[PDB]
RNA sequence: GAAAUUGUUGAAAGGGAAGGGCAUUUGAUCAGACA
RNA sequence: GGAAUACUGCCAGCUGGGACUGAGGACUGCGACGUAAGUCAAGGAUGCUGGCAUAAUGGUUAUAUGCCGCCCGUCUUGAAA
RNA sequence: AAGCUCGUAUCAGUUUUAUGAGGUAAAGUUAAAUAUGUAAGAAGUCCUUGUUACUUAAUUGAACGUGGACAUUUGAAUGAAGAGCUUUUAGUGGGCCAUUUUUGGUAAGC
RNA sequence: GCCCUGAAAAUGGAUGGCGCUCAAGCGUGUUACCUAUACUCUACCGUCAGGGUUGAUAUGAUGCCCUGACGAGUAGGCAGG
């Protein structure tokens, strides 16, 4: 018959990353998670206690709860036509930070600098990010570089 | 009550664009171009006539 | 007299009619699940800081 | 054909005008459709749409709640407005002077307000006294204190008090309401 | 009462200034366009006389037209077309070209035909087919008060200023391009060319990027 | 594909700090307009170097006019076309007035005899034969004999009108 | 004293059904209007 | 050493013929043209002429002609069946 | 269907930038394309000095606060017949086809 | 590449029919033209949304007007007659 288990069909999913087997390195446990941090869930197949279901692999959530060995995680899960807000209990082997907030705070501070700097510079800030523009004009110099005429090439077997 | 197109019906074209009068009176649609002497250098022409 | 048992066809299309509504998440979320030991102290932290101004505010 | 991001010919879901056939009601709806249009102050625009409210959406504002809003700082000189019916609360043994303007007063709240040297008003006289709404307080009565709203959204673990005829033992306290018989909820 | 008489030639004087300022301000936009089209000509000439080449600045604006009917569209493009405001066959608006908007067009290419409009077509469309969006209500322009009461906060106090903000792709292009109701065009006057529209313009159909060949297709549709 | 023109296209590999000033490749493309020309250029640089439309540029697009548009010429043409069951090489000699007018005549011959679409045909080389007797094909050598004279076989009368009272005659 | 249904007279129609829609010609009828 | 045509594109270039529509109903506005008074093609049609006062136009109904038109209700994924 | 509180506004069958997860195709452990999670600010940032019975070797942390400061290029594109909220009830719960993939089957209007 | 052969099924017989051979066949190219209830402009009906208008001395405040956008539909629901 059919089988739907708790860890069912996770064969390749919890595997241990070839030549990364063995004991977990110890900066995993030196990392301090706080309420309001955003973290990414990648399971660690060697640590069974505190291990999230195969739905939460790769999902990203916020820390509402900090406890002895574990942290709280709020996920938004699609069921039916709506999103439910899930709370999860996971040990810090299965968590790590997501760098989008580190990079976001780096740009927040730079934006603070530029503005307050530009506050004595008479505005004209241009503090947004703008997409890659169409490339402006230019003049190539053929001097030293001569256009090399190319043409299609005949067919051959070469077997 | 009814939309009078410019580009025909000159009177509506002149409430919009008060510059439509001094445009035509001076032409500027047929305005002539200054004459230039420059020729393509012998490298450009060598490329264009090439095999 | 067998039937047609399972299909997912039309289900994603019915899903977007009213279309995947959001958490409607709030300031001050619920403290369900928060550490009871932290939560006990947090009672008295707020309990004290309210009266903190009751000495100043009068 | 056109590709619509919305549903066509779709009404706004509001009261454009009361459902009541009351005649004197429509004279205020007539008076505040005029002021809402030409008086540029939002007070008139608030009182208008409050004349269209149904009964369930018009809970009564007791004469006690009126006394809180006066204890509210700076408001002791304001003229409280209630679109709805004012009712009596004797659980308060003192009442201020002030003024009240409402559609309907109960005979008890008329005495109590008149008893203190205050005054009962209608809405029409308020429009004449303060067309813009100068120095007024609108007050709404509690909507979710109804007996039916207590039942809204019944379902597991929501604590919504099932709709039921008879309250007591032996009526739906047993299987599913306690751990000992079956489960709980 | 003073009223009629004393507030007429007082008001009628301000009317004189709006179009006396539109007078000088349009003169400057005509000398601006022509010397830009001239310098692009002189630059290709000064380069070929140096033995070198001159690459044009890329086109910062396109005009998209919806070539396909309203049904049997996959969900992902059907969402894009609705974000460009292409709600029917033959309609279209100006689209600013950045890396953001340019990977949208790659989704909808089977469903649209777009290119690079000249100042010619930008001027015909706006005069002939140009409408405003005022409290919704899709108003015809026909006057300078319709533009000044809406966009006047930005400048853009005439219909000559729209066409300028549109073709220069100035800072306010988003406000101005959303102040224009999507252009409702007609079918092409002389036909589409080709037997079949829904091949790509490079294989002999009507869709895709036809570049400066869009100027000719739109005029038959205007 | 159309009534053709002949273009040259030039472009280089968007400059990076590692390899600035790339090598400005050039080709001669037979296509109706510039749009189909450029898009047919990147088709033949993806078979040659590391380029594509996003990773590359078009520096110049110019139209090549025939230099002596009025002089009859002899063109041999080498063609790479993809048949149904494979691909092949061919040499066809075209006697025509100009370069681009010879091309237009080659597709029509490839289409008619070999059923090969414009998409199935790569034009390897088109070059003028200077001296006669270098013309290898017999149907072109047909027209090169001294002071040649032939009739118009079976004069073909286009009928303009519905009825005619004569009977016609095919004399010429 | 209705309808199915029928007899008589009058009118029109008819090449393996009949009946319908759009359009106008032809035949019979109809006001309104003007003045 | 000169040109001219071709091709492409533009003009707030000029002029002619055809078809369709005439909504609204005191003035208001924006313009244009005039020193001025005023006029104008500028927030939707007016002027002039003629005929019949008729069943002419129009309606109504039978016929004829051109093209089209399967039998209704129901169950059904699917009925002219 | 009945509405309700509101109205510049949080959103979105979409892209972009940033950043995770994957182990199918090809390759012969590696690893696409398309789809997929999160973030792009005011529920923000920096400072200043309050609370607690939790935490610390500790005036040290955590969580929440007082006072002060930075407003619309306020933190990417485009769009938005407005955003949210609730009550109440009908029908339905035999589906079928085409495309791009695919198992059983020799194949099939299976 | 085209054609022929391989190539045999039962009432009479179907590139849709006639018929077509420097085609009215096949491969390809440039143009002209035909016409859907779709597109553009106009009038009118209704639906929705946004606004204008309560002063005697008339006849409608479920009224009058302004402006825009929109119109398929079974089971089903609602509003108005």
């Amino acid at each position: 018959g059919k089988s739907h288990g708790y860890r069912s069909r996770t064969r390749y999913m919890f595997q241990r990353d070839f030549r990364k087997h063995g004991a977990v390195h110890l900066s995993t446990y030196l990392k301090v998670y706080k309420v309001g941090d955003i973290v990414d869930i990648k399971a660690n197949g060697s640590i069974q206690k505190g291990m999230p279901h195969k739905f939460y692999q790769g999902k990203t959530g916020v820390v509402y709860n900090v406890t002895k060995s574990s942290v709280g995680v709020i996920i938004n899960k699609m069921v039916g036509n709506r999103y439910l807000e899930k709370r999860l209990n996971l040990r810090v082997e299965h968590i790590k930070h997501s760098k989008c907030r580190q990079e976001f705070l780096e740009r927040v501070k730079a934006n603070a600098a530029k503005r307050a700097e530009a506050k004595a510079q008479g505005v004209a800030v241009q503090l947004k990010r703008q997409p890659a523009q169409p490339r402006e004009s230019r003049i190539v110099s053929t001097e030293g570089n001569v256009p090399q005429t190319l043409a299609p090439v005949p067919y051959e077997t070469f077997i | 009550v009814l939309k009078k197109n410019p580009l025909k019906n000159k009177q509506v074209l002149l409430r919009l664009n008060p510059y439509a009068k001094v445009f035509a009176a001076e032409k500027l649609g047929s305005k002539k171009a200054e004459k230039t002497g420059t020729k393509p250098a012998a490298v450009f022409t060598e490329t264009l006539k090439h095999d | 007299a067998k039937s047609k048992n399972h299909t997912a066809h039309n289900q994603t299309r019915k899903a977007h009619r009213n279309g995947i509504k959001k958490p409607k998440t709030y300031k001050y979320p619920s403290l369900k699940g928060v550490d009871p030991k932290f939560r006990r102290n947090h009672k008295h932290a707020l309990h004290g800081t309210a009266k903190a101004l009751a000495a100043a505010k009068k | 054909g056109i590709d619509h991001t919305s549903k066509q010919h779709k009404r706004s879901g509001h009261r454009t005008a009361p459902k009541s056939d009351n005649v004197y009601l429509k004279l205020l709806v007539k008076l505040y459709t005029f002021l809402a249009r030409r008086t540029d102050a939002p007070f008139n625009k608030v009182v208008l749409k409050a004349l269209f409210l149904s009964k369930i959406n018009r809970p009564p504002v007791s004469v006690s709640r009126i006394a809180r809003a006066l204890k509210q700082e700076g408001a002791a000189n304001k003229t409280v407005v209630v679109v709805g019916t004012v009712t009596d609360d004797a659980r308060i043994f003192e009442f201020p002077k002030t003024t009240v303007a409402a559609l309907r007063f109960t005979a008890g709240a008329r005495a109590k307000i008149v008893k203190a040297g205050g005054e009962c008003i209608t809405l029409d006289q308020l429009a004449v006294r303060a067309p813009k709404g100068q120095n007024t307080l609108i007050l709404r009565g509690p909507r979710n204190s109804r007996e039916a709203v207590r039942h809204f959204g019944m379902g597991p673990h929501k604590g919504k008090a099932p709709r039921i005829l008879s309250t007591g033992r032996k009526f739906e306290r047993a299987r599913g309401r306690r751990r000992s018989k079956g489960f709980k909820v | 009462a003073e009223q009629v008489a004393a507030e007429r030639a007082a008001r009628k004087a301000a009317n004189k200034e709006k179009r006396a300022i539109i007078l000088e301000r349009n003169a400057a936009y005509q000398k601006e366009y022509e010397t830009a089209e001239r310098n692009i000509i002189q630059a290709k000439r000064d380069a070929k006389a140096a033995g070198s080449y001159y690459v044009e600045a890329q086109h910062k604006l396109v005009f998209v037209v919806r070539i396909k009917g309203i049904n049997k569209i996959p969900p992902k493009p059907r969402k894009v077309l609705q974000l460009l405001r292409l709600t029917r066959i033959n309609s279209g608006t100006f689209v600013k070209v950045t890396k953001a908007t340019l990977e949208l067009l790659k989704l909808i290419e089977p469903y649209v035909a777009y290119g690079y409009p000249s100042y010619s077509t930008i001027r015909q469309l706006v005069y002939k087919r140009g409408f405003g969006k005022i409290n919704k209500q899709r108003v015809p322009l026909s006057d300078n008060a319709i533009i000044e009461a809406n966009l006047g906060k930005y400048g853009i106090l005439s219909i000559d200023d729209l066409i300028h903000e549109i073709i220069t792709v100035g800072p306010h292009f988003k406000q101005a391009n959303n102040f224009l109701w999507p252009f409702k065009l007609s079918n092409p006057s002389g036909g589409w060319g080709v037997p079949r529209k829904f091949k790509h313009f490079i294989q002999g159909g009507s869709f895709g990027n036809r570049e400066e060949f869009i100027n000719k297709l739109v005029k038959s549709m205007n | 594909m159309a009534h053709f023109k002949e273009y040259q296209v030039i472009g280089r590999r968007l400059p990076t700090e590692s390899v600035p000033e790339p090598k400005l490749f050039r080709m001669r493309i037979f296509a109706s307009n510039e749009v189909i020309a450029k898009s047919r250029y990147w088709y033949f640089l993806q078979k040659l170097h590391k380029v594509k439309k996003a990773s590359g540029e078009i520096v110049s697009i110019n139209q090549i006019n025939e230099a002596h548009p009025t002089k009859v010429k002899n063109f041999g043409v080498w063609v790479r076309y993809d048949s149904r069951s494979g691909t092949h090489n061919m040499y066809k000699e075209i006697r025509d007035v100009s370069r681009v007018a010879a091309v237009e005549t080659l597709y029509q011959d490839m289409a008619a005899r070999h059923r090969a679409r414009f998409r199935s045909i790569h034009i390897l080389k088109v070059a003028e034969i200077e001296k006669t007797a270098d013309v290898k094909r017999q149907y072109v050598k047909q027209f090169l004999t001294k002071d040649l004279k032939f009739p118009l076989p079976h004069r073909v009368q286009k009928s303009t009108k519905t009825f005619s009272y004569k009977r016609p005659s095919t004399f010429y």
